[PDB]
RNA sequence: UAAAUUAUGGUCAAUUGUUAGUAUUCAUAUUAAUUUUUUUAAAUGUUUUAUCAUUUUAUAAAGGUUUAUUUUUGAAAGAUUUUUUGUAUAAAAUUUUAGGAAUAGUUAAUAAUAAUUUAUAAUUUUGAUUAGAUUGUUUUGUUAAUGCUAUUAGAUGGGUGUGGAAAAAUAAAAAAAAUAAUUAAUAUAUAUCAAUAAUAAAUUAAAUUAAUCUAUUAGUCAGAAAUGGAUGCCAGCCGUUGCGGUAAUUUCUAUGCUUUUAAAUAU
């Protein structure tokens, strides 16, 4: 799904909706978690072939500790925004140096 | 400290490793310094260089040293 | 946040003969008792709970 | 239009130092944390579907 | 991106214009630094002012 | 100001403290001396001289 | 002193509010209240300090805090050249005047005398342009002859 | 006063603990005898801690939860926590 | 009723007669510090936080407060606090600027004494009159740069020696021979010849790899045997 | 001699020299000559705690003749207000009047020395009388 | 002027503006209830002290016997008292100079005190709201009408300067002969 | 009389010896230079440089080569620009177009308090770690 | 709020509010009668507002005059004391 | 060595109390710590301690915990309700008898001393322009002519100097509004504060005297100030140059001179000479002549 | 002296306070104290 | 280098823990607070209009900041009218950690320049920069007192940038363009604050409207009060010194006693 999303964004940024539609069809057929439901009909049925983005991507190891503690504290409410005082009392270290970078 | 280690704590990666400076072509400004834990002035005199007298520049030692003995006793 | 009266409430749900009462009532010199979570009867040859 | 549902109380107050109730506000959609969380932990061994 | 979003050198407001015409009626566009260049930089030295009759 | 109680209660001052008592009949009148003094922290007067 | 004196909530042991008005102009907090980002967590600072302790006006002559020797006055004495000692003859901390002070006068140097000093020597300028109760308080006193005459016996 | 004795209390005078083990310990001489010591376990801030305490509570039933209080000083060399009195 | 005892409190809704109605914030809370790091592995590299650290800007103990009764306020009638400052210009390397070191004063009521704290400022000057050593007077003004909001008003003391040295072409003041230490570890002078440069480099790299090995920890009493 | 050592003052050393001479039963004491020390000696002589004093016009020191009564000394204790010259203590008129008020009874037994803004070394009795507050120097009784 | 309006406590013309006199009081047991007449902006934040132009004074809505006064046989003077402490100078300054606004409860309190006429809210159900007719109003206007000069003089006295200087004061103030 | 160390010299303690020795201000300024142009007008608030330019004086210290080069380079700016814009308007117009579109495509085109903050990282520190990444240190200057 | 009668014009629109802002001519006439009573109270209110402003201005004038007199006396005394002290110095 | 130090004897309680003359509580009571936060809650709070700062009678509407509605609470007032010095101490009597009798003997405004409040020259110009604009007009159509004199008095009490421009504006506004007594009061304020009028101010006051019809005022004005006025001689310089050097302080006059001498607020008496620089005495002569004719 | 501040022993708190002592404050005469 | 007086003035400073050779503020008291005997919800439909729209409705908790948070009168108040006058983004000081070293789209000049100008740049051992902790300079508690010990809610990036001002995505004790209401203060469900609650703890009664309601006082060696039985360094007790070896004033238990009184216990 990560490379599918990156390729789809690159296609829509380079203005190739035909290739974007082909990628969407492939993803829908395969069953990728992100693109299981997203399926669209073919509109190019009669013609043959021939700063911008604001996002941040870092490897897993950067926030693996945050992920681990989030799932340890609240594994039943994934959308909880684990914060201070949930795992450490006042005037005490929270354990993880550099929360949210 | 950004080049070595992320925040610290890991032993051996808090203090910068040993830095060697060529006095003829200094790569730092104000080589000598005064600090409670960084007194390097005493480590730039005669007596510390006897350990590496087998490979050193006697001309540079003469040019820049402290309490240098007489040339006869040096020879 | 600390619950402390739970033991007092639980005391009412222990219907029967409690370990202390049975341990006090028994009056046999050949039956010895110990306690890890409650009073249990110890078998001499096994060195464990007399099942 | 199934809008008859009442406002959720999924956020639950937890007691903190001076009994000030801390509320776990749900994360906003415009962040990468949930995107990273939804992916499998071990891509090599965990199923991708 | 090189420095501050609004440099101090560019926060110039002109009082020679009417108060309410710069916001909506028009926008004055000029390089105001040239007239505020100091006498030390521009080499100007204040000579004694002569009266009109003697000038 | 309680430190200026004498000046506030003195009628010979144009800046004296002002009071209004609206009776149930609808007319307003000046407060009595007791009512005027009631708006200050109470103090005990005593003299052991005699 | 006692514990009750530490309760600044009382209006008896607290500096009055009008000091800030006297310092920054009459009716100055009306503008400050209208500030949008006020009280979160800060408001405009209030200069509520006793008039006899203001550092802007007072000096070593009539202020105790300006007579501190080792830091308030020792540096000044060193700068100005006055011979200074801890148990000095003068209150500030200088044993004697400096050479410049001794040699040169300072009466007519720095500023001409303000013309308003004539109020203390001429009684002719003492004016009260309006009566004491000219703003409608003429009837404040109920037993004054003025009020009695203006009202009448029936009133 | 000693403030490092109540390390495992973590401020609160009452610590809600579970029950895992109960053994006997000999108090410091010359006070000879056997005293019942409770090895108990609790969890605090998703961290499990185990401690040895004095089993002052008299047994009248089977219990899996206990309340740890600071208590006083005891002749037992190392334990510093008492069990809450039975109510 | 703060002055009333605990058992004397019949009610707590209002003050019946007068006084100060103050919240009874509980100071005796027994705050606890939880050790979350190894003794020699605290994440910070300079300052270690091993206990409850007192928080506050002015409420900390011992009490420290600003002291407006100093030399600058004794000399000047400042319209605003800290408007005017007298200091010596130290450092003239940026064009049309003059770095001035002015010392304010902080008072400790507990000890009932004051100390002076030195602060540096960037003072703007035209025609480049401020030379090293001048005793100058500076005042606040409009913002000029990111860190320039003071300007010189008068040069109380001219540095005649510095001006004469500049006229002769030499620097206004010889550079100091001692500076900030680049690193905590001492800096050893390198005197090796060209032939011995590689050997000295090898020795230095061996020392560095030994310092890296120090990360492993204490050497075991029993040597590793398989 | 060192930073940690207290910054001694002429008032402090004058007080300690007088106290030591009193404890050792001496007649004449040579004490440093400053305006504040001379004022303190004059006030003590006025109150009778000291038999007499003389300011020989020597820049360093002057002489004080002590007094004793019934074998013991008429001076019970002398203590300077501040040990360090860095710290300076100011005495408010209410803090001075609290000395006179002894649980409801007027008391002028213990003597306190203050120097006012007029360079006039007086005692707390006169300071209270004229309602002025100066910096304190010593307590003697 | 908000994407999501705070529907619980809306106001008019935004913030901050139009200082208004209200009666703030914490919701406590009624026997310990006491309000505070105070002038504040139209919009207030969580704590009322942020927007507080001036403080008018306390009001205790509890009828109390006059224990301070001696026990008098006067029937009207022995009725229950409802004490209210108010400020006059600040109230006049904010009402006239700054043209503030007032709420119904402070208006009723000030009407009781005599500072203001009775508020529009308080009305007697016995007397209905009357109606008007132009012809009858004109007939009354013709029946009685004040002189223009005297009406201008009274308007000037009420609105513009009223403390005038007469000829006696002018003669007293005029310079004396030596400097003439 | 070389300064002992840079750490002490920066805080202005090397020249503090003259202050402490009682010779803080004793130079007979009138003889060494004209004192009329070395002060400032309190009534107007204009600085010593303004007083000197009003009186026609110039108290300029001797200058090294680098500052003279800087002054010449900054002075030549208007003369170079006036002829460059006339002779080669193509590149100037291209740069003007780029700046015109850059003012639209930027951060905080409105001059609010956030954008007006002269020291943005120092003023807004709480968002310097998790919200922004452009700055690594919360302060960069003496203030 | 603004009262909306039940007998008003019904907006025959489903895409908006069910009632219009217009009104019956009787409603307009009766509104004028009610608005006439609003003007009776506010005119006295406005007049009382102006007279209070006048009273405050006059009191400020008199009190400020007295304060200016006293302050000028005090500052003249202070300046005379300062010049006497300067002569003694 | 590991033990701490112990005193040989106690420290004198009087000395210990006397050394506390500059404690933090004393500093707070003197008001040295400047306030920037909100402090305690004032209005509309459970602990809002504002309505208790002004005197009020005891509340006895109903049972307040001691059945105050039917109980003689003399002892209750003495032991609970009246504030104490501390827990268990004697009740703190805040009554008027505790305050000194000398508080009542002082005259009005004699407590306030003289203040030297100086500001930046830009701030002075801004304040002068704002006050001039307010004197000219304070509101759209509600500007009473009395408001001009009100703003003049506010400028006075704010420790400002009403320059000749301010005096001209105020006198002209009041004369145009037809209230000449107010203009006479402005002139009397100028006389009281010893602002020497310039020729333009003299002309404005003479216009006020002309419209009022009082010649004695012009008699006084001519005797006080117009005596030195002279016409322009053919040999004299007509456009006289600026003569008053702007205020400045040298090193000695900055270091040794006292603060009150160094302080400088814009005083119209300094620039009256520069405002009399154009020799407009003919207007003054004409106004005096027409004053005499009116009289 | 609160027990949680600085170390368990009181001399830790006293040593921590001694670094803020006005007489020992960092200056030219006393520098690099730590 | 002189005394005082036309006599208490100018308005209260006051410290209470039965120890245990000595050294050193460290066990047990009092006050304040937490703790047991079940006190103690943050409400769901804001409104008007010219109708698929427009007009009015601007700081709640989320994100961890110690050289740091600072600004408007263009809306409103606001008035015969037109018209006019002014601003303001900037500062200064106080800034935490047991074992302490480097920091960085970076300083200044120039300008509506420079991703690529010029310069011997700037921060810091007078403790910087990252990291940890904590919502900053009117709040408490204790004391005779220079101290010590507390305090709160809210300013966490932009990206068609509306608006006077972003504070703009549930959270009222805010009547918001017609007098809706003034006999109103009373307030029935889901997370939280003090309306949270302190009520003559046992003998002559409630000038009323009769409306809400139970818990063992703990000890008995030293030190208020203990005898008999059982145990015999065992079981146990313990603020403390310690007690239990066959007469135990310290355990268990019968009975009896004690209490300045409403608990006990801990932090
Ligand atoms: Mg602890
Ligand atoms: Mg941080
Ligand atoms: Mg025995």
């Amino acid at each position: 799904p990560t490379m599918v999303k990156f390729y789809h964004d690159c296609l829509v940024r380079n203005n190739r909706p035909r290739e974007a539609s082909s990628l969407m069809r492939l993803a829908a057929e395969r069953g990728v978690h992100g693109y299981e439901d997203k399926w669209e009909a073919d509109v190019y049925k009669g013609r043959p072939l021939d700063t911008e983005i604001n996002s941040v991507f870092r490897p897993r190891v950067y926030r693996q500790l945050w992920y681990k503690w989030q799932h340890i504290a609240n594994r039943y409410r994934p959308t909880a925004a684990l914060k201070r005082r949930q795992l450490a009392p006042r005037d005490s270290p929270t354990g993880i140096p550099g929360f949210y970078r | 400290n950004a080049a070595m280690g992320l925040y610290g704590g890991e032993p051996g990666f808090e203090k910068a490793h040993r830095v060697w400076v060529d006095p003829d072509r200094p790569h730092i400004k104000h080589i000598y310094n005064q600090t409670a834990l960084a007194r390097n002035l005493r480590y730039a005199r005669y007596g510390y260089f006897k350990r590496d007298m087998h490979l050193l520049d006697v001309d540079k030692l003469v040019r820049h040293a402290r309490l240098l003995p007489t040339p006869g006793r040096l020879l | 946040q600390i619950l402390q009266k739970g033991n007092n409430i639980l005391y009412s749900f222990q219907w029967g003969l409690n370990n202390g009462t049975v341990h006090d009532l028994d009056a046999d010199g050949g039956t010895d008792y110990f306690m890890d979570g409650a009073f249990h009867v110890r078998d001499k040859e096994t060195g464990d709970i007399d099942w | 239009a199934p809008h008859v549902l009442e406002k959720p109380k999924r956020v639950d107050c937890l007691r903190i130092h001076r009994n000030r109730p801390l509320l776990l506000h749900p994360m906003k959609d415009n962040n990468k944390l949930l995107e990273l969380s939804k992916l499998p932990a071990r891509p090599e061994f965990d199923s991708w579907t | 991106e090189r420095g501050l979003y609004f440099p101090i050198n560019h926060r110039i407001v002109d009082h020679r214009i009417a108060p309410g015409v710069t916001v909506e009626e028009t926008d004055v566009q000029s390089r105001y630094r040239r007239e505020l260049r100091t006498n030390f930089a521009t080499g100007e030295t204040r000579q004694t002012i002569a009266p009109p009759w003697s000038a | 100001h309680e430190a200026l109680k004498k000046l506030e209660l003195d009628p010979t001052n144009e800046k004296r403290r002002r009071f209004v008592i609206r009776q149930p009949d609808g007319t307003l009148r000046s407060a009595k001396m007791s009512e005027m003094r009631a708006w200050y922290w109470k103090e005990e007067w005593a003299d052991f001289r005699f | 002193s006692f514990k009750y004196a530490t309760k600044l909530q009382h209006d008896e042991m607290r500096q009055p509010y009008y000091i800030h008005e006297k310092r920054y102009g009459i009716f100055s907090n009306e503008r400050n209240i209208a500030k949008a980002r006020r009280g979160l967590p800060f408001i405009t600072p209030l200069y509520t300090k006793h008039m006899n302790l203001w550092d802007t006006d007072t000096d070593a002559s009539n202020n105790r805090f300006f007579r501190g020797y080792y830091y308030g006055q020792r540096e000044l004495h060193q700068l100005l050249g006055r011979p200074h000692s801890l148990e000095a003859t003068n209150a500030d901390g200088s044993n004697d005047l400096s050479t410049y002070e001794a040699n040169t006068s300072q009466l007519y140097k720095g500023i001409p005398r303000p013309a308003i000093t004539n109020l203390h020597y001429e009684p002719a300028w003492r004016y009260t342009l309006y009566q004491a109760g000219a703003h409608g308080a003429q009837l404040s006193n109920p037993r004054s002859p003025f009020t009695a005459k203006v009202l009448g016996d029936e009133l | 006063l000693f403030f490092l004795r109540m390390w495992f209390l973590y401020g609160c005078c009452l610590r809600f603990v579970l029950f895992v083990l109960c053994y006997y310990m000999s108090p410091r001489l010359p006070s000879s005898g056997n005293r019942r010591v409770l090895y108990a376990v609790f969890y605090l801030y998703n961290f499990v801690w185990m401690l040895r305490c004095f089993f002052c509570c008299f047994i009248g039933l089977v219990m899996s939860l206990f309340i740890i209080e600071g208590g006083g000083f005891v002749d037992l060399p190392g334990v510093k926590y008492y069990t809450r009195i039975v109510s | 009723p703060w002055w009333n005892f605990q058992t004397e409190h019949r009610q707590r809704c209002v003050l019946m007669y007068g006084g100060a109605r103050t919240k009874n914030t509980h100071n005796a809370n027994h705050r606890v510090f939880i050790k979350k790091y190894k003794r020699n592995a605290f994440p910070n590299r300079t300052r270690h936080h091993w206990a409850v650290s007192m928080t506050g800007v002015l409420s900390q103990r011992p009490r420290r407060m600003p002291w407006p009764y100093d030399l600058t306020s004794l000399i000047f009638n400042q319209p605003r606090q800290g408007s005017d400052k007298i200091g010596y210009v130290v450092g003239t390397s940026m064009l049309k600027t003059a770095v001035v070191a002015t010392n304010h004063m902080v008072y400790y009521p507990k000890f009932n004494q004051r100390v002076s704290r030195t602060k540096r400022f960037f003072a703007h000057d035209e025609d480049l009159a401020c030379v090293e050593g001048d005793l100058v007077h500076i005042k606040q003004c409009r913002k000029i740069s990111k860190y320039k909001h003071y300007y010189v008003f008068s040069i109380l003391e001219p540095n005649v020696e510095g001006r004469e040295r500049l006229k002769l072409g030499l620097k206004a003041v010889p550079p100091p021979l001692f500076g900030y230490p680049v690193s905590r570890r001492i800096v050893k002078l390198n005197l090796t010849s060209t032939e011995g440069t590689q050997e000295k480099l090898a020795a230095a790299i061996q020392e560095h790899v030994q310092d890296a090995y120090r990360f492993s920890g204490p050497t075991p009493d029993q040597p590793r045997n398989r | 001699r060192r930073r940690e050592e207290n910054l001694y003052t002429p008032i402090y050393d004058f007080c300690h020299r007088i106290r030591e001479a009193t404890e050792q039963r001496k007649r004449f004491v040579v004490v440093p000559s400053t305006i504040e020390t001379r004022g303190c000696a004059r006030v003590m002589h006025d109150h009778g705690l000291v038999a007499g004093f003389r300011d020989f016009h020597n820049d360093r020191a002057f002489a004080v003749e002590l007094k004793y009564f019934q074998g013991d000394s008429t001076i019970n204790v002398i203590e300077p207000c501040s040990y360090d010259g860095r710290t300076e203590f100011e005495w408010s008129p209410k803090m001075m009047r609290r000395l006179l008020n002894t649980h409801g009874i007027h008391n002028r037994l213990v003597v306190y020395i203050c120097r006012t803004a007029d360079n006039r070394i007086i005692d707390h009795i006169h300071a209270v009388k004229e309602n002025i507050g100066g910096r304190g120097l010593m307590m003697v009784h | 002027a908000r994407a999501v309006i705070k529907r619980r406590s809306p106001q008019l013309w935004g913030a901050p503006g139009a200082p208004i006199i209200r009666m703030r009081g914490h919701h406590v047991v009624w026997k310990f209830q006491s309000y505070d007449l105070v002038v504040e902006h139209t919009h207030k934040r969580r704590n009322s002290d942020i927007r507080l132009l001036h403080y008018l004074g306390k009001h205790c809505p509890h009828p109390q016997k006059s224990l301070w006064s001696p026990d008098t046989p006067v029937a009207q003077d022995r009725h229950l008292f409802m004490l209210t402490t108010v400020d006059i100078d600040a109230f006049k300054y904010w009402f006239g100079v700054k043209r503030c606004r007032l709420s119904m409860k402070p208006w009723a309190l000030l009407a009781k005190a005599g500072l203001l006429p009775p508020s529009l809210t308080q009305n007697s159900k016995i007397m209905p709201k009357p109606l008007f007719d132009k012809e009858s109003l004109m007939r009354y206007y013709l029946a009685n009408r004040k002189d223009e000069d005297v009406m201008a003089r009274e308007k000037y006295l009420n609105y513009e300067n009223s403390m005038v200087k007469t000829e006696e004061e002018r003669a007293a103030e005029r310079p004396v002969a030596p400097y003439l | 009389l070389q300064p002992p160390n840079l750490v002490t010299y920066r805080q202005g303690s090397y020249w503090k010896y003259d202050w402490n020795a009682g010779l803080a201000i004793s130079t007979n300024l009138a003889d060494v230079m004209d004192p009329r142009g070395l002060n400032g007008c309190v009534e107007t608030g204009r600085s010593r440089s303004e007083v000197a330019r009003d009186l026609g004086l110039s108290y300029t210290r001797p200058l090294h080569e680098n500052e003279k080069k800087q002054l010449s380079h900054q002075a030549v700016y208007y003369e170079r620009l006036a002829k460059f814009k006339m002779e080669q308007p193509e590149a100037a117009r291209a740069m003007e177009r780029e700046r015109f579109v850059r003012k639209f495509s930027g951060m905080f085109v409105k001059m609010d308090i956030r954008s007006g903050a002269p020291d943005f990282p120092s003023t807004y520190r709480r968002l310097l770690g998790t919200k922004v990444v452009r700055w690594a240190s919360k302060r960069h200057g003496p203030n | 709020r603004q009262i909306r009668p039940y007998y008003n014009l019904p907006s025959k629109s489903e895409h908006g509010r069910k009632m219009t802002g217009f009104l019956t001519p009787y409603r307009h006439w009766m509104w004028k009668q009610n608005e006439l009573w609003r003007n009776v109270h506010e005119a006295q209110f406005e007049h009382l507002r102006r007279v209070y402003k006048r009273q405050w201005l006059e009191s400020f004038r008199v009190n400020a005059d007295e304060y200016i007199y006293k302050y000028n006396i005090t500052k003249a005394a202070q300046l005379a004391q300062w010049e006497c002290e300067m002569k003694e110095q | 060595r590991s033990g701490k130090a112990r005193a040989f004897v106690f420290r004198d309680p009087s000395l210990r109390m006397m050394r506390a003359g500059s404690g933090y509580q004393q500093l707070r009571r003197m008001g040295m710590p400047m306030q920037v936060g909100m402090g305690w809650r004032k209005v509309d709070s459970f602990h809002a301690n504002t309505q208790y700062q002004h005197a009020w009678p005891l509340l006895s509407h109903d049972d307040l915990g001691n059945s105050d509605q039917s109980n003689n609470t003399k002892n209750i007032m003495y032991s609970m309700y009246m504030p104490k010095r501390n827990k268990g101490t004697a009740p703190w009597f805040r009554g008027a008898d505790t305050y000194s009798v000398k508080y009542c003997e002082q005259g009005r405004y004699e407590y306030q001393r003289y203040l030297m409040i100086n500001r930046f020259p830009s701030e002075y110009k801004k304040h002068f322009l704002s006050f001039l604009s307010n004197i000219r007009m304070s509101s759209g159509s509600a500007t009473i002519p009395q408001e001009a004199l009100h703003w003049l008095l506010r400028m006075i009490v704010d420790n400002f100097n009403p320059q000749h421009v301010h005096y001209i504006a105020a006198m002209k506004t009041l004369q145009s509004a037809g209230e000449l007594d107010m203009a006479r009061d402005v002139w009397k304020i100028m006389e009281r504060q010893q602002t020497w009028p310039c020729t333009a101010t003299i002309c404005a006051y003479l216009d006020v005297c002309v419209e009022a019809g009082e010649k004695t005022w012009a008699m006084e004005a001519w005797n006080r100030y117009c005596t030195e006025l002279k016409f322009l001689e053919p040999g004299e310089v007509d456009p006289k140059p600026i003569s008053r050097v702007p205020f400045s302080l040298t090193r000695e006059e900055l270091l040794y001179l006292p603060k009150w001498k160094k302080h400088f607020d814009h005083d119209p008496n300094l620039d009256v000479m520069d405002l009399n620089r154009f020799n407009r005495t003919r207007e003054v002569y004409l106004r005096m002549a027409q004053v005499m004719l009116a009289g | 002296i609160a027990h949680w501040y600085c170390g368990h022993k009181f001399r830790h708190r006293f040593m921590r306070d001694k670094r803020f002592h006005p007489s020992l404050q960092a200056s030219h005469d006393a520098r690099n104290r730590f």
